């Protein structure tokens, strides 16, 4: 088949290239369309549909079956965001900031920002609850790290906030996820394990003030975290980093 | 205003040190390495061009 | 415009340079001070390369090359036609590199997340600086670089290579290697396995991150998990490009033979060295 | 009555004029250099 | 503040430069200083102190 | 601070058995010990491993292939164990030579061993396709990663099998050795022109390039919304959270386009697979089709010709 | 013609002018890179060549 | 054709001015580069051996 | 009805497409003179 | 330049000067070598 | 008065006004180092 | 062949204005290069060889 | 024969309208590239043949 | 052999409709291309000859 073309300098290495070009037009196209299945159709700045949508049309839709009985979910669908969002428009003109109304940590916008997920703990192959307190998980224990139970808390005020009381663990990945801080008012809140660094003598939080340790949403049952509660929590901590750059 | 035209010369300056600063680094970083292979022996083993 | 959740992500804040100067998005991207500069560097030197290609004489974009200085001009300027254009479009392609980067940190400190994609880019943008700086300012001249064309640039690559011999015996270079076929088995297998498990046998429930878990128990007798998935991937692509660096820093500075030859230091260990047999021997 | 940037009638219209006078004084900048330098190296 | 397995890496760095240089000269070759400072160097930073 | 590269402190409990679904828990073993190591990095338990009717027939032709290349090597060595350990990495097992073609007459020093050691390596990886098939369809998953390896059988099957059934000659095929298939791969690019100007060997490089970035900016953007516990994809796609969420408006307002929690998945074992894909079909057309890269670019609008 | 003034009720100021500002200055680069890659009209070589520098 | 104008009433015109700047400015640049090409209309070429400057 | 996806009605779409005409027929307008400057400077037929 | 000053109610004039420091210092390092590469005018060489 | 920024139109004045005399005076000084350079060697 | 309008009930206008407005481009772009690649319809080097320009 | 528009009610319109687009183009692209690589049946080539256009 | 209609209560006739039709479009395809690769059946080249278009 050496140097047999069918017509000018087209052989068998230029009908694979062309067949190739073609293939991955297809694939790039099948990969956005899949793409596609969250956040769309586009949106005005008001709420409204956008009038430009883009060059690919959207996906038909598809059906995921949750586990234990949570139900189905159809994507893409009608997703509305069913929380108020404190923000106002600094110009008429669209591409410009929204400005918080109010208190952004508090309020839930910009890097402080959390998602409407389920209000119920998420669940293992068993259906157990996924995360528990140290204390709950029977035969768990902390072994080959600095053990943070019983070091101080200190914000990025250089201020002590309270004190580790137990570690949050991932029953399946069997890896600490949250830790219980026990604040002035012997009232406890969770921190996020990737936003604080274990020290030798202390547990140290960058991204919260000792103060603003204070406002940390809360678990209503001491035993379990539901995704909601996870999201309120882990926003809170992460817009700390942009809304408490002031002290 | 005086201390306004002090003040659009600390802007102007803040945003012209800056921009020296780096550049001048980056001098002394390629002075640094024209320096550390002027030490090695390259002169003596000396490579082909291999743009052709 | 937005996303179904876009709008509540878009707060005035998070900038390095500017304040509410730049501090708006031009359709779904955000320009900063560093995007307007990344756009800057980048059409220029797009355009740079067009005039190029217009003093070269060829329109076909499989053709067009640019060239750097001969290496008879050292460290020095070029005229721009004989070399000064490489030179202006390398400075542009360096500073849409970093202008893009720090663009990437202003978005990461908007969104409240941490700096690993700009500390990953910036492992890739050392990379180009040392096969584009660093390498010939320690060899001495500019035209020790690479050209900018599609199938010139594998030309340097080859003739680089065939210079010390066959090049896939650089003891860094098979440590890349190693960690880049690494990585793409890596990057295949991890995507498979959560496909598979979101995607399941037709009629079924999705499966859970346990059963990932147990499939590679199953497959292998070990799960490094999500987690430990994720952080082996980007280590795996930062380490080969770090060792693809280094092999490359070391070729014409410190090495300057085969290195075929290089192997020998094994061979020739004292207590092993003049054992009649084998293949040396 | 078509508003996409909140300008009123006459905020845009002051806005043109200003506007223009910027780009008449560039524009007559740029037409001295060009003259300066066709008198200087013709190029047709 | 330096963490101790930081001071850890320092001095397991430093004792292998010191055990390659010293084992590069009491053998022949420049590989049995690396092995045996590479080994040392390893168990002494595998094994943090606090 | 914390950058989450290595876990900073590690539990341990009961160790996870695993799943149940309709695999045969006969076939299984026990759990292996800990490790604290791969416990900084990721997961600390061993085990246990499934081990049925096609893991005994994948063991046996993988475990026969490394014994017959290791005694081929003691072989080579004059059974020294100081020259094998001086000598590895230059030990090689060659196919026949050119004379003998397609034949199995080749004698056994010449390349008759070869052709034995690659009926067990061929043995070997197809019953590992097979098992990967099967522990994936014992737990009612996809079977996406039998694909992926399948590409992957794809090349090594023309490296090995098929391209030289084309080219008639078993002596095409690669040498069992460490330096002795690197020698070949460099013999095979200067033997067919410039493996640079096949435009499939472009391709692969292109997506394997592309599997390098992908997987960097990846693993990056998940370790970065990690504090959302962004790294529980599997729920981030069931329920869509604020780091998906502040994952895809980072690269959406980065370079404009954005992906979901699963579809990145999808354009990760497609950036794999083809890479794999495509150097199979360029290894195949070298030789066969062009016997000269080089100066098909020519013909080709490639080179200045 | 004398309705242009309305592009300001589409387009915000903002923008617009760092967008003019940018493709200004990268359009005036480009002519001089231009001139200066042509023998002819590169003025540091045509003042070497005149007067006699070398 | 006279009810050309309900265009404007499919797409924005915002979207409309941005990208048809971009494509008439593309366009531009590349018939000029075209030409610049062209040994018989790159204008520079042609003034410097009018003039006959070496 | 107004078939509208934009929200433009049919009196703003109708001034605004002439005041875009008006600006279509001055760039027109130049570049036929320029194309009359260079057609007799050097004529490409 | 009647009305030029009205730049001033469009841009923060704080960030407008430092970008400009930004922008001078790099026009001047610009233009200083491109005068340097050329082999007249480079005052270094003499 | 759009007031992006903040300023009235007198605060926008009294800046514009010292903003144009530093940008006299870095034309001047620009303009005595060009004419330096010209008399020590002439690019035209 | 009077119900062709039917297509805009199948097909959304703004997309099909669209590919059809870069298609269209596309393909005068690409005979225009037809053209100027065959030496007997490059009407540049028509005219420089009909007006002695040499 | 006559009930073949019940593959309307197998296959989308919308998508068999793009796909038919999309195949019809290529392939009357493919079949021109063909003729034009042919030295016999090149219309460029034959005119300029033809004519003495070289 | 007069029930093979009982096919397509195992078979959904939509993946039956694609993977024929892109089937016996490639398998056309790659017949007509082996065919303008032999010489003898190349009609291009028969009709070239037989007019002498050379
Ligand atoms: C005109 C020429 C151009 C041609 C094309 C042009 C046409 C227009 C463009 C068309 C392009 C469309 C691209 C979109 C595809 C994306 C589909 C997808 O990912 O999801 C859908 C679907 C499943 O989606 P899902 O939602 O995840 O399903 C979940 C299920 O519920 C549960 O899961 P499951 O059990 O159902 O299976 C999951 C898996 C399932 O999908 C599959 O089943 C794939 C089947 C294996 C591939 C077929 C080749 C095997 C050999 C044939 C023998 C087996 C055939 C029967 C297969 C059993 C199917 C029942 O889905 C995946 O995502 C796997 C992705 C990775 C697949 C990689 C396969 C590479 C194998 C390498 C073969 C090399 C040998 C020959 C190489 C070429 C020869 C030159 O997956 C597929 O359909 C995969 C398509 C496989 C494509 C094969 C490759 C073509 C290669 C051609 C290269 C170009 C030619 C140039 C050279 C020419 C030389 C002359
Ligand atoms: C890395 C070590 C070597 C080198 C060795 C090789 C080899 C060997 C090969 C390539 C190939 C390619 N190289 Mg190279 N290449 C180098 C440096 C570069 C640089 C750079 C600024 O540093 C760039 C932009 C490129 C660009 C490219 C592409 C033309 C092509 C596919 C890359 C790809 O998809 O990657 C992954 C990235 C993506 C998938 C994202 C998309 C990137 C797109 C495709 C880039 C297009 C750039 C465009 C042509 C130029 C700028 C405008 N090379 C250095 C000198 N490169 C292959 C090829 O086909 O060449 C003809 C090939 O065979
Ligand atoms: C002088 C050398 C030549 C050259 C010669 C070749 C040749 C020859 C080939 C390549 C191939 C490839 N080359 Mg090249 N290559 C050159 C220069 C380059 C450069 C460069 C910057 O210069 C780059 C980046 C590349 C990159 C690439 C890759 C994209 C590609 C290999 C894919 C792969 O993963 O294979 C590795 C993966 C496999 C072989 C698959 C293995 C799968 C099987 C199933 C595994 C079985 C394992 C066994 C059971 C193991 C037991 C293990 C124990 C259980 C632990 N080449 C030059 C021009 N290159 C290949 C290709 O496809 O080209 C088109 C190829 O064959
Ligand atoms: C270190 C681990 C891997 C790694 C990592 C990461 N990589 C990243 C990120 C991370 C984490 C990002 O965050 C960032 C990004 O956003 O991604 C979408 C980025 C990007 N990786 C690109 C290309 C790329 N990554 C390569 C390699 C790896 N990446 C390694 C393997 C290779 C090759 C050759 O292998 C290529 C070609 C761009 C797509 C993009 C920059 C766009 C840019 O900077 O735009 C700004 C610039 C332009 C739009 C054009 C400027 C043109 C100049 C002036 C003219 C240049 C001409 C050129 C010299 C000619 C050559 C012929
Ligand atoms: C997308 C393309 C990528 C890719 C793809 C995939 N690769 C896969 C899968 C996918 C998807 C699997 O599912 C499968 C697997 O289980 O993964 C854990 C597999 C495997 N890829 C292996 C090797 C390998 N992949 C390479 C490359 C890439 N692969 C490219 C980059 C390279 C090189 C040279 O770079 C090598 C050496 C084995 C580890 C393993 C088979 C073991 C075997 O066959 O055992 C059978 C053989 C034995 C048991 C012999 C044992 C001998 C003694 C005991 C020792
Ligand atoms: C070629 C194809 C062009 C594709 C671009 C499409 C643009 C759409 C878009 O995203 O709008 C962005 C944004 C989007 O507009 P928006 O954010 O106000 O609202 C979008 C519209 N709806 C309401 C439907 C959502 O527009 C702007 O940012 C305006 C900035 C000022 C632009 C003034 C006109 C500039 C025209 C180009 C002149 C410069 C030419 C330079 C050429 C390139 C130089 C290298
Ligand atoms: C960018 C790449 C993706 C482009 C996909 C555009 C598209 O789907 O068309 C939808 C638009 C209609 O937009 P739509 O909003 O109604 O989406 C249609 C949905 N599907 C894809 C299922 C049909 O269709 C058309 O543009 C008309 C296509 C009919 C004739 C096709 C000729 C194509 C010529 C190919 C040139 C090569
Ligand atoms: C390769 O191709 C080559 C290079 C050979 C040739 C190809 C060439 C091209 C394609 C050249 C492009 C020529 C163009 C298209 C030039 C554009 C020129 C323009 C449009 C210039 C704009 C000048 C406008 C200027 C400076 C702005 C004057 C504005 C002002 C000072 C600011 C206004 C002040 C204000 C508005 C206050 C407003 C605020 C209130 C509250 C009223
Ligand atoms: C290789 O091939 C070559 C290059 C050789 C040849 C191939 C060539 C091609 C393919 C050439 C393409 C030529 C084309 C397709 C040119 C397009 C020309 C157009 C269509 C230009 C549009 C000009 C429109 C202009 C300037 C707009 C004037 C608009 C205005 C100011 C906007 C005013 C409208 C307004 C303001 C809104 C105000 C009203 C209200 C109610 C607010
Ligand atoms: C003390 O140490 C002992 C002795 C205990 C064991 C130590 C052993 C060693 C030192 C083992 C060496 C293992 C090595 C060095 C293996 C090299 C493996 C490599 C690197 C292979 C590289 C490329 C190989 C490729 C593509 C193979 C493709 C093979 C194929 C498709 C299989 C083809 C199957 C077919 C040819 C022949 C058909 C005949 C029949 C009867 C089906
Ligand atoms: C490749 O291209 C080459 C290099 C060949 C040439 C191309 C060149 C171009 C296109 C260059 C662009 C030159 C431009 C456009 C320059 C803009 C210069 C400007 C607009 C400078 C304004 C400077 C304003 C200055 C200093 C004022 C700052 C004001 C102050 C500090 C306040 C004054 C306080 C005071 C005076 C009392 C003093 C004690
Ligand atoms: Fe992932």
């Amino acid at each position: 088949m050496v140097g047999v073309t069918a017509f000018g300098n087209f052989d068998l290495a230029s009908l694979a290239i062309y067949s190739f070009w073609i293939f991955l037009a297809g694939l790039i196209y099948y990969l956005q369309t899949e793409n596609m299945r969250e956040g769309y159709p586009l949106e005005n700045e008001d709420g409204t549909p956008a009038a430009n949508q883009g060059p690919f049309p959207l996906p038909k839709p598809k059906t995921f079956i949750l586990p234990h009985g949570r139900g189905t979910l159809t994507v893409p669908g009608p997703e509305s965001e069913d929380r108020p969002i404190a923000l106002a428009r600094t110009a008429v003109s669209e591409g410009f900031p929204h400005a918080p109304t109010g208190d952004p940590m508090k309020d839930g916008v910009g890097p402080a920002s959390w998602v409407a997920r389920r209000d119920l703990p998420e669940l293992d192959g068993h259906g157990h609850n996924k995360i528990k307190p140290m204390k709950a998980a029977a035969g768990f224990h902390v072994s080959a790290g600095k053990n943070p139970i019983g070091l101080p808390v200190r914000g990025c005020d250089l201020e002590i906030a309270g004190k580790v009381v137990d570690i949050w663990v991932d029953i399946p990945e069997q890896m600490a996820r949250f830790l219980e801080v026990e604040l002035k008012d012997g009232s406890t809140r969770l921190l996020p394990m990737q936003m604080v660094k274990v020290q030798s003598n202390r547990v140290h939080v960058n991204a919260l003030s000792s103060d603003l340790f204070a406002g940390i949403p809360t678990i209503k049952s001491p035993t379990e975290v539901t995704l909601l509660e996870e999201d309120k929590i882990c926003g809170y901590v992460a817009g700390g980093l942009m809304y408490a750059a002031p002290k | 205003k005086t201390n306004l035209r002090l003040w659009v010369a600390f802007q102007m300056m803040k945003g012209a040190g800056w921009a020296g600063g780096v550049f001048f680094g980056t001098l002394l970083l390629i002075g640094f390495f024209r320096v550390v292979g002027r030490m090695l022996p390259i002169q003596e083993n000396q490579a082909p061009a291999p743009n052709i | 415009a937005l996303l179904s959740f876009e709008r509540k992500y878009r707060v005035p804040g998070g900038t390095l340079v500017g304040g509410n100067l730049f501090d708006f998005w031009v359709g779904p991207f955000y320009v900063g001070f560093f995007g307007v500069a990344t756009f800057f560097f980048a059409a220029l030197g797009i355009i740079l390369i067009a005039w190029s290609a217009v003093l070269q004489g060829t329109w076909n974009p499989q053709l067009i090359s640019v060239y750097p200085p001969a290496l008879e001009y050292g460290l020095g300027g070029a005229p721009l036609a004989k070399g000064g254009l490489w030179q202006i479009i390398t400075i542009c392609a360096t500073g849409a590199f970093v202008s893009w980067a720090l663009r990437e940190v202003e978005i990461c400190r908007k969104l409240g997340i941490g700096y690993h994609i700009p500390f990953a880019f910036a492992f890739a943008i050392l990379a180009y600086l040392t096969l584009v700086l660093f390498r010939p300012v320690m060899m001495g001249a500019w035209g020790y670089a690479f050209p900018y064309g599609i199938w010139t640039h594998l030309d340097w690559v080859s003739n680089t290579g065939y210079t010390y011999g066959n090049f896939h015996y650089n003891p860094a270079h098979m440590i890349a290697i190693s960690f880049f076929f690494t990585n793409a088995l890596a990057l295949a297998l991890h995507g498979a396995l959560v496909l598979s498990a979101a995607n399941p046998e037709k009629g079924k429930e999705m499966r859970t991150p346990d059963h990932e878990d147990t499939f590679f128990r199953d497959l292998v007798g070990y799960s490094i998990g999500t987690l430990g998935i994720h952080r082996l991937g980007l280590l795996l692509s930062l380490s080969a490009v770090f060792f693809s660096a280094l092999c490359m820093i070391i070729t014409g500075t410190i090495w300057f033979d085969q290195w075929v030859d290089w192997w020998q230091w094994w061979v020739k260990l004292p207590w092993w060295a003049n054992i009649p047999g084998g293949i040396n021997g | 009555d078509l508003g996409y940037t909140g300008l009123t009638d006459e905020q845009a219209q002051e806005l043109h004029s200003v506007y223009m006078s910027g780009l008449w004084l560039f524009s007559a900048v740029a037409i001295v250099a060009h003259l300066a330098v066709y008198i200087w190296r013709p190029w047709f | 503040e330096v963490s101790e397995f930081a001071f850890r890496l320092m001095m397991a760095a430093v004792i292998f430069v010191g055990v390659g240089i010293m084992f590069a000269f009491a053998g022949g070759h420049w590989f049995v200083g690396l092995v045996v400072g590479g080994l040392v160097a390893a168990f002494f930073a595998a094994t943090p102190n606090s | 601070e914390y950058q989450n590269i290595f876990s900073q402190v590690q539990v341990r409990g009961p160790a996870d058995l695993g799943m149940t679904e309709d695999v045969n828990l006969a076939n299984r073993s026990g759990v292996g010990p800990f490790s604290t190591l791969l416990g900084w990095f990721g997961n600390a338990q061993l085990g246990p491993i499934y081990l049925g009717s096609l893991g005994v027939l994948s063991l046996f032709s993988g475990l026969m292939w490394f014994f017959t290349i290791g005694i081929w090597f003691w072989y080579q060595a004059g059974w020294n164990p100081a020259v094998f350990l001086r000598d590895l990495f230059f030990f090689s097992l060659e196919p026949p030579a050119p004379e003998y073609g397609l034949s199995f007459a080749a004698p056994l020093k010449e390349g008759g061993l070869w052709l034995i050691a690659s009926f067990f390596m061929f043995v070997a990886v197809w019953s590992w396709w097979g098992r990967t098939y099967l522990r994936a369809q014992a737990l009612g998953m996809g079977k996406h990663t039998a694909w992926a390896f399948l590409s992957a059988i794809w090349l090594w099957m023309v490296l090995g099998f098929i391209r030289p059934i084309l080219m008639g000659s078993w002596s095409e095929a690669v040498p069992y050795g460490i330096f002795s298939h690197l020698d070949w791969t460099n013999n095979f690019s200067l033997v067919h022109g410039n493996l640079f100007y096949n435009p499939f060997h472009g391709l692969s490089i292109a997506f394997l390039y592309g599997s390098a970035l992908l997987f960097a900016m990846h693993g990056a953007t998940i370790l970065a919304v990690s504090r959302f516990g962004g790294e529980r994809e599997l729920e981030q796609i069931a329920d869509r959270g604020t780091a998906a969420e502040r994952a895809a408006l980072f690269w959406r307002w980065t370079m404009g386009f954005n992906a979901t929690m699963e579809g990145i998945h999808r354009w990760a074992i497609w950036m794999a697979v083809l890479v794999t894909l495509t150097g199979g079909i360029g290894i195949l057309l070298s030789g066969t089709v062009v016997d000269n890269w080089y100066v098909w670019g020519q013909n080709h609008g490639m080179a200045p010709l | 013609m004398s309705k242009f003034y309305k592009i300001w009720m589409i387009f915000d100021p903002r923008r617009v002018f760092v967008a003019q500002g940018v493709f200004l200055f990268l359009l005036a680069v480009m002519i001089h890179l231009i001139l200066l890659s042509t023998p002819s009209y590169n003025w540091l070589e045509i003042s070497a060549a005149k007067y006699n520098r070398v």
